[PDB]
RNA sequence: CCUGCGGCGGCCGCAGGAAGAGGAACGGAGCGAGUCCCCGCGGCGCGAUUCCCUGAGCUGUGGGACGUGCACCCAGGACUCGGCUCACACAU
C-alpha cells in the first residue's frame, strides 16, 4: 500500500520507497538493543548533548509546530534526517501501538554494515531548494 | 484601455474622482513628447558602469560629452565595480536623495583562503548573516549597523574555492567588510574578488540599461545627422523613477502658484489616490502628467472625501521651473470678495 | 485528546470524533501544539517556514 | 662524475592521470631525510629516503614558490615544517609529518588589500622569513606569525632596483643578502640596516635562480631566456667574470645549484641534458629524458642527484612527466 | 591591570593566528577597540579587534600577545574585559 | 497620440466600499455640514506606527491545552514587553478555544468583550450504555432555554439559545454536543444535568471554544508559538510584516455599531469628559435608535469613545441644537488631539458677556 | 404539620432519582430540603435543581438505602410549605 | 575576470563560473567592455549596427 | 564537426570549412615569421599607416564593441576580411593557448603562392545580399 | 455635575476637566554662504626599432619601460544667516 496523501509542506526530503524498508530493519535491530531514541523531549536533551547519529521523521504530522525546530538543529549540527510516511508504522517498527514522529538511531556492531550502507544513502539524497 | 496610457499617468482611471469640471489650457507638454533641449535637462541615464573608472569621473565623462551643468549618481562604486548606476542631469539633480538612499542589489565572488566542507557550510554560513549587522569602513574608525535583507548561493567550485553569493541589502553596506567577517565565520578566510551591483533603486538591469558607447553614439549622431532617434532611446524622463509614489492629479490655475510655493489646498485638486496617510510623501502631477514637486501630505484619502477646503499638503521639493504656466492664481468664486473688502 | 476535525469546501472546521474524512484522509488534532514559555527555537521554525515558504507573512493579506 | 651516474629508482604514475601535467621543481632537506615536489596540480609530494609519496599538501591557485626550514633537524618535530605561497593566498605553512596547516603569514597592500609573494626564503638565524614582492621586500618574524612585517624598499622613489624580485639568497661569509628581479636586475643589500650596497646588471631575461659558493665570495645567478650563467664575485667590483652555456628556451624557472663539497655545479637545460662543471671547466654531459629537464638538486650528505621533467605543449587544429633519482661520485 | 574584570565572551576556534570568540556578556553590552582582554588569572592574552554579527547575538576575534598560541585555548574557555571598555548598545539601536 | 484628462460635467459618485475596517462607506452616511478644519494629529488605525499600534490592539490566540488563561495573558505580556493586558473570560486550564487578548490600551472595552454571546463544542462521556443516537440529541432539546444552574455555590439562572449534537460514539459512549451560551455559563453543569436527565450520568471530558464575541475561529487566529516568533523576528531582523499579522487594531471589535463622525475640535473636549452636542457632528448613520449603543469615531476612523444615543436620526436630521448623545466609555488617549473648545462665537461671547457682569 | 407537594417520580439514576418538580406557581426548594411522603417519614434531602425556569426537575438522594424498586412509575413526594422560595426572586 | 553568465527561457541572466551553457553554447562575461572617453569610431560602430539590423533603435520600443 | 552556433550577428561573411583550413596554414606559415599582428590595439594602430594586408576575425567575439569598428575601418582603407567560427582555434595557430579575435597577415615570399590563392579566395566572397 | 484610574452590585480614595466645537493665506519657495553629516605609488590618449611581451606573472577583450600631454578628486542633507531673488497664492 502506497498513497502518498495527507503530507506535510515540508515533508522533504523524503526516504525512498526501499529505503523506508531499510530503515526499518535498522531501527528494528536497534530496538533489539538500548541504542535507539524515542520521543520528541529525549530527541532534544540527546541531540543536544552530541551523539551524532540518524534522526527519522513522520511525514503525516500536524500541527508541524511540534517538532518543527529538529531540521534546523541538524545543520546547526551538521546531523542527517530524512522524512518517512506514516507515523503508525514508523511506532509499530519502534515496538509500540501507539504512532511517533521521531526515531533517533545510535551506532551499534551487530548492525553496522546495514547502519552504513543507511547514513551513506541519507547523504546522497537530494537537495530540495 | 487606461492601463497602457503612460507613466504617472497610467490607471488614472482607478482614482477617488473629486470633480471634473476645469479650464483646460494648451501649455505645458506630455513627459515623452518634450522638446530635445528639455528632455535632455530632466531625465536619468541608467548606467552600465565600466571597471578602470571611478564613479565621481564616470559622471563627469557624461557631463563633458553631453554638454550639461551639473550631474549625480546613485551610488559611488569604487573601481573595478560594474553594474547599475543612475546618473541625473541637472533640473533632475533634485532628485538625487531620494535615489542615493535605496534597496541595493550585489552579485559577488568570494576567495576561500583553505579548503572547506562544501557548499552547504558557506551556505549556512551566509545564512547566520541576515538582518541587523555591525560594519566598518575597508579602508575615521567608527562602528555602525547595516541591514541584509536576504542572501542565496548560486554556485561553489571547490578547485578553485570560488564562491558566488547574491546579496539584498541597505544603501551603506560594504561587501568588501562582508567578506572578510565571513571569512572569519567560516575559520579558514576569505577575500572580495568579484563585485557587480545588480539593482539600484527601482532601476533593474533586465531593462532600459545602456553602455557609454551608446551614450557617444547617439550624441554623434545628433549632432552631426541633427535626428535624435537614438537619445531617444538612451535618456528617460524624471517620471520613470517616481512610478511608486502616491499620485495628486490637480488643474492648470493651481499648478504655477504650486511652482511659486502654495500649498496645495483642496480648491485646486481634481483627483486624489486611494491610500494617502499624513506624513507620507505623495507625487503632484499635472493633468498633462507631469512631476510639478514632491509634497509631505496633510491629510488621509478619508478627510479630503469629507472637507472643503484647507491645506492638503506641503511641498518638500518643487521640480518644474518657475514660469511654465501662466499667472492665474487671485480669481475664483473666492478670494476676490476678499479684495473687494 | 480525542477532538479531531476535517475542513470542507467552504473552509470551516468540522468536527469529528473518529480519523478518517470520509474521502479518505487524515484528520487533524483540534487542539494546538503545546507551549513552553522558556522557547528558544524561534529562529529554526522561522527558517523552515520562510525555506518551504508557508509561513504567515507569504499568504496573502486578510480582508478588511 | 667519472662516468654516466646510475639509475637508482624514480616515480611516474600519479602524474599520469592527468590529461597534462609537468613538474616544477625538486628540493633536497636541508640534512638529506626527503625531497619536496612541485606539479602542475598546485599539489605537493614528500618522497622519502617506484616511489609513492607520504603526503598531498593540496594548494590553492599557482604555488610561486616554497623552500625548506633553514634547520630541518628530523628529529624534533618543532623544526620540520615547509613554506608556501600561492597566487592569491597568504604564505602558508605546514606541518611535515602529518601533512596539515600549521600557520599563516599575511601580506597587505596600501589599500588594505592581500598581496601575494614571489619569492620567500628563511634566514640563517631561522629567525626571520623574507619575503619577494614588486620593488619591496617584507620581512617577517617565525615566532608571532600574523599580519605584521617591516616594509623594505628595494626600488627608491628615484632610484634603485624595480621589477617583481623573484630569488633572495644570503651569504655565510659577511652579513649580506642578494635579489634578484625580473627587470634584469641584482641587487645587494646590507641585514642590519638593509641600505644597498651594489647593484649588478648583465643579463638578457628576468632572472630566476641565485646562488652561493662556501666561501662566500663567489656567487652564480641564472635568468628566464638568457644562456649564460654569470660568475660574479665579491671582492674585485669587476662585475662580470666568466659564463657559462645551457639552452633556455621558454619563460620557464631552470634550478641549478652547488654541490655540498663545493667545487661541482650542475644545471638542467630546456632539451633535457643536464650539463656539470668543476671549479669553470665541463666534465660531463647526460641526456636523463628527452623531455625538458627543470629541478636538480645534489643531496648535503652523500652522492646523489634527481631531476624532474615536464613542460608545456600548443597544440594546433588538426611525452610522460617522470621524477628519476641518480648516484653519483663526487 | 584593573582590580575587578567582567565577563566578555567564550572561545569558539581559531582562524589565521587569531581567535574567534562568541560574545556572551552580562546584557548587550560591546567593547570598544583594541581593548585588552584578560583570563581568569587577571593575565593579559589579546586585544579585540574585530568585531562582527548581528546586533542581538555577535561574535568578535582577539588579536593574540606576544608568545600565545592559538591552541594554547580549549574548545569551551571564558575571557574577561576591564568594565571600564565596555559601552551600552542604545547607541547601535535606533 | 496626445494624453490628457478631458474635463467632464457629470458628476462621478465616490467608492468607498473597499474602505479599512471603520472608515467603510462614508458616501452611505448622512450628511450634516462639510466645514471645518482638519489637524495633523493621529493616524489611520491600520497604518500607525508599530508602537502605538501593539497598544491598542488585541490578539484573536488559540489558548493552548496545559495552563490557565491567566497564566496565558501574562506569558503574553512578558512578551510584548507591554504593561497592562486582559482577556475576554475565563477557560478551564485544560480547555482549549479562542481568546481574546486585549493589550495594554484596549482593555477599555474588556468588560463588553466579556460579556457578549459565546459558543463551544465539547465531548461528554456516559457511565452505562443509552438506548440509541437520538435519545442524547433529544434530551439536549428538552434541556435549552433559560435555566437554572450552580457554580461548580448559590443557585443562579443562565440561557442557551440554541443545541446540537454532530456524532455518538455507542463503544467508548462518547458524543460532541455543540451549544450556543451567554457569558459565564458553566459547561460542566450542563452535562451534569444531561446524565442526570439521561438517568445515567455523564462528565465533561473535552470542551473548545469556538466563538468569542466577534471573533471567531474562521479568522486570523493565532497560536502562541506565533506571538514569540513576530516578537523575535522583529528584534532581529527590524521586519514588521508578522506582527501586524497578529496584532489588529481595536477598531475591528466595533464593525457593526452605529457610527457619527465628529470635528477635530469636538474630539478632545469628549475626551477630557463631556456632553455630545450638535455643532461638532459632521456625519450620521441612518437608522440610530433612543438610548441605543452608538460608537462614535473621527473623521480619520479612529474611534474616539462610546456613547449612548439620546436623539434619533430624524431628530437629528431635523433640528436646531441639543444633545446627541451622553458617554458611556472612553477609549482614546487624552491628549492626542489639541484641546480647543472655549473659542468660538457663541462661547466667545457668552464667556465676554459674563466677564462684562 | 401539614405539607405541601414538591415533586413526582420520573426515573431512578444509578445512585439517586429523578423527580419532577410540579408545585404552586412553581416555587423552587431549598438545597438538601427534607422530603417527606404522606406519612411523613422523610426519604431524603434533594440534591441539586435544573431545568427550564418554567418547567425544571430535581434529583433526591435516597435515605436508609432504599432500593430504588420501592417507588411506584409516578409517586407524588410532599414538602413542608415553610422551607422553599418563591420564583419571582430570581427573575 | 571569473563571473560569467547566460539567459535561460524568460530572459534574464542565470550566473554561473562555468565556460559553458548546460545546453553547450559559450557564456557570456558579465561586464561591459573597456570605454575611452576620446573614442573616434562612433560612425564606424553605427554603421556597421545598422547595416546588421542590431541597432537599439531597430529594436521594438519598451512599454512604458 | 561543423556546428554554426554561438556567433555573433555580424558574422558574415563566413569562411568555408576547406577555407578556413587554408587560413590557418596561411597563419602558421605567417607566425613562422614575424609577418603577424596580434590584438586588436596592434592592428587598430598598424592599419593607420598603411601595411596592407589580410585581417582575419573571430566569429564569436562578445560584446562586439571591443572591435566593431574594424569591418569599417578596413572599408576606409579598402582591405579584405573574413571571419573564422572559433577563437580559441585562431590563438592555437597563432601559436598559443588563449585566444584572441583579430589576426593581420603580412606577406612575405615564402608562402607567397598560398597566400595569393587566399587572398584571391575572399576577394571572391558574395555579400548577405 | 462629567470622565479616567485604584481600592472592598455598591461604596470609598485620588486625578483630570467644567467643555455648546473658531480661523477660504499662515507663514512659504528657488539660490548662496558658514558650521556638521554623508564619502596625489590612481584614470585616458599619443609617440619611438614591428617600442616590448602568449612569462610557469594576471594579460592580447590586454600587461610593462621611456617620453609625453590630458582629464578626475564631487554632487546632495541638516543647523545658523546679524544674506540675494521671486512671491505672499482657497485655483473661476
Amino acid at each position: 500500500q502506497e498513497l502518498l496523501v495527507n503530507q506535510n509542506p515540508i515533508a522533504q526530503p523524503l526516504a525512498s520507497r526501499r529505503l523506508t524498508r531499510k530503515l526499518y530493519k535498522c531501527i528494528k535491530k536497534a530496538v533489539k538493543q538500548k541504542q535507539i531514541r524515542r520521543g520528541v523531549k529525549e530527541v532534544q536533551k540527546f541531540v543536544n548533548k552530541g551523539e551524532k547519529g540518524i534522526m527519522v521523521l513522520a511525514g503525516d504530522t500536524l500541527p508541524i509546530e511540534v517538532y518543527c525546530h529538529l531540521p534546523v538543529m541538524c545543520e546547526d549540527r551538521n546531523l542527517p534526517y530524512v522524512y518517512i510516511p506514516s507515523k503508525t508504522d514508523l511506532g509499530a517498527a519502534a515496538g509500540s501501538k501507539r504512532p511517533t514522529c521521531v526515531i533517533m538511531v545510535k551506532p551499534h556492531e551487530e548492525y553496522q554494515e546495514a547502519y552504513d550502507e543507511c547514513l551513506e544513502e541519507v547523504q546522497s539524497l537530494p537537495l530540495p531548494l | 484601455d487606461t492601463s497602457q496610457w503612460p507613466l504617472l499617468l497610467k490607471n488614472f482611471d482607478k482614482l477617488n474622482v473629486r470633480t471634473t469640471h476645469y479650464t483646460p489650457l494648451a501649455c505645458g507638454s506630455n513627459p515623452l513628447k518634450r522638446e530635445i533641449g528639455d528632455y535632455i535637462r530632466t531625465g536619468f541615464i541608467n548606467l552600465d558602469k565600466p571597471s578602470n573608472p571611478s564613479s565621481h569621473e564616470v559622471v563627469a565623462w557624461i557631463r563633458r560629452i553631453l554638454r550639461v551643468e551639473k550631474t549625480g549618481h546613485s551610488g559611488t562604486l569604487d573601481p573595478k565595480v560594474t553594474g547599475c548606476l543612475i546618473v541625473c542631469i541637472e533640473r533632475a539633480t533634485r532628485l538625487v536623495k531620494s535615489q542615493q538612499s535605496a534597496g541595493k542589489e550585489y552579485v559577488g565572488i568570494v576567495r576561500l583562503h583553505n579548503a572547506i566542507e562544501g557548499g552547504t557550510q558557506l551556505s549556512r554560513a551566509l545564512e547566520t548573516l541576515t538582518g541587523a549587522l555591525f560594519q566598518r569602513p575597508p579602508l575615521k574608525r567608527q562602528l555602525r549597523v547595516r541591514t541584509i535583507y536576504e542572501s542565496k548561493m548560486i554556485e561553489y567550485d571547490p578547485e578553485r574555492r570560488l564562491g558566488i553569493f547574491w546579496v539584498s541589502c541597505e544603501a551603506g553596506t560594504y561587501i568588501r567588510t562582508l567578506c572578510v567577517h565571513l571569512g572569519l565565520l567560516l575559520g579558514v578566510g576569505g577575500q572580495m574578488q568579484e563585485l557587480r551591483r545588480v539593482r539600484s533603486g527601482v532601476m533593474s538591469e533586465k531593462d532600459h540599461m545602456v553602455t557609454m558607447h551608446d551614450v557617444l553614439d547617439a550624441q554623434w549622431l545628433y549632432d552631426n545627422h541633427k535626428d535624435e532617434s537614438y537619445l531617444r532611446r538612451v535618456v528617460y524622463p524624471l517620471e520613470k523613477l517616481l512610478t511608486s509614489h502616491k499620485r495628486l492629479v490637480m488643474k492648470d490655475s493651481a499648478v504655477n502658484a504650486i511652482c511659486y510655493g502654495a500649498k496645495i489646498m483642496l480648491p485646486g485638486v481634481l483627483r486624489y489616490e486611494d491610500g494617502i496617510e499624513v506624513n507620507q510623501e505623495i507625487v503632484v502631477i499635472t493633468t498633462k502628467g507631469e512631476a510639478i514637486c514632491m509634497a509631505i501630505a496633510l491629510m488621509t484619502t478619508a478627510v479630503i472625501s469629507t472637507c472643503d477646503h484647507g491645506i492638503v499638503a506641503k511641498i518638500k521639493r518643487v521640480i518644474m521651473e518657475r514660469d511654465t504656466y501662466p499667472r492665474k492664481w487671485g480669481l475664483g468664486p473666492k478670494a476676490s470678495q476678499k479684495k473687494l473688502m | 485528546m480525542f477532538l479531531q476535525y476535517y475542513l470542507n469546501e467552504q473552509g470551516d472546521r468540522v468536527y469529528t470524533l473518529k480519523k478518517f474524512d470520509p474521502m479518505g484522509q487524515q484528520t487533524c488534532s483540534a487542539h494546538p501544539a503545546r507551549f513552553s514559555p522558556d522557547d528558544k527555537y524561534s529562529r529554526h521554525r522561522i527558517t523552515i517556514k520562510k525555506r518551504f515558504k508557508v509561513l504567515m507573512t507569504q499568504q496573502p493579506r486578510p480582508v478588511l | 662524475f667519472s662516468q654516466l651516474p646510475r639509475f637508482l629508482s624514480g616515480s611516474w604514475s600519479e602524474f599520469s592521470t592527468q590529461p597534462e601535467n609537468f613538474l616544477k621543481g625538486c628540493k633536497w632537506a636541508p640534512d638529506g631525510s626527503c625531497i619536496l615536489t612541485n606539479s602542475a596540480d598546485n599539489i605537493l609530494r614528500i618522497y622519502n629516503l617506484e616511489m609513492v609519496p607520504v603526503l598531498r599538501m593540496v594548494e590553492g591557485d599557482t604555488i610561486y614558490d616554497y623552500c625548506w626550514y633553514s634547520l630541518m633537524s628530523s628529529a624534533q618535530p618543532d623544526t620540520s615544517y615547509v613554506a608556501s605561497s600561492s597566487r592569491e593566498n597568504p604564505i602558508h605553512i605546514w606541518d611535515a609529518f602529518t601533512g596539515e596547516l600549521r600557520a599563516s603569514f599575511r601580506a597587505y597592500n596600501h589599500l588594505d588589500e592581500l598581496t601575494a609573494a614571489h619569492s620567500l626564503c628563511f634566514s640563517p638565524d631561522g629567525s626571520q622569513l623574507f619575503c619577494g614582492f614588486n620593488r619591496t621586500v617584507r620581512v617577517f618574524s617565525t615566532a608571532r606569525p600574523g599580519r605584521d612585517c617591516e616594509v623594505r624598499a628595494t626600488f627608491a622613489k628615484k632610484q634603485g632596483q624595480s621589477g617583481i624580485i623573484s630569488c633572495i639568497a644570503f651569504s655565510p661569509a659577511q652579513p649580506l643578502y642578494a635579489c634578484g628581479s625580473y627587470g634584469r636586475s641584482l641587487g645587494l643589500y646590507a641585514w642590519d640596516d638593509g641600505s644597498p650596497l651594489a647593484l649588478l646588471g648583465g643579463h638578457q631575461g628576468g632572472i630566476t635562480h641565485l646562488c652561493f659558493h662556501p666561501d662566500g665570495n663567489r656567487f652564480f645567478s641564472g635568468a628566464r631566456k638568457d644562456a649564460e650563467l654569470l660568475c660574479w664575485d665579491l671582492r674585485q667590483s669587476g662585475y662580470p667574470l666568466w659564463s657559462l652555456g645551457r639552452e633556455v628556451t621558454t619563460n620557464q624557472r631552470i634550478y641549478f645549484d652547488l654541490d655540498p663539497t663545493g667545487q661541482f655545479l650542475v644545471s638542467g637545460s630546456t632539451s633535457g641534458a643536464v650539463s656539470v662543471w668543476d671549479t669553470p671547466e665541463p666534465v660531463l654531459s647526460f641526456l636523463p629524458q628527452k623531455d625538458c629537464t627543470n629541478g636538480v638538486s645534489l643531496h648535503p650528505s652523500l652522492p646523489l642527484l634527481a631531476t624532474a621533467s615536464g613542460q608545456r605543449v600548443f597544440p594546433e587544429p588538426t611525452l610522460l612527466s617522470t621524477r628519476h633519482v641518480h648516484l653519483e661520485c663526487r | 591591570p584593573p582590580e575587578r574584570v567582567v565577563l566578555l565572551g567564550e572561545f569558539l576556534h581559531p582562524c589565521e593566528d587569531d581567535i574567534v570568540c562568541k560574545c556572551t556578556t552580562d546584557e548587550n553590552k560591546v567593547p570598544y577597540f583594541n581593548a585588552p582582554v584578560y583570563l581568569e588569572n587577571k593575565e593579559q592574552i589579546g586585544k579585540v579587534d574585530e568585531i562582527f554579527g548581528q546586533l542581538r547575538d555577535f561574535y568578535f576575534s582577539v588579536k593574540l600577545s606576544e608568545n600565545m598560541k592559538a591552541s594554547s585555548f580549549k574548545k569551551l574557555q571564558k575571557f574577561y574585559i576591564d568594565p571600564y571598555k565596555l559601552l551600552p548598545l542604545q547607541r547601535f539601536l535606533p
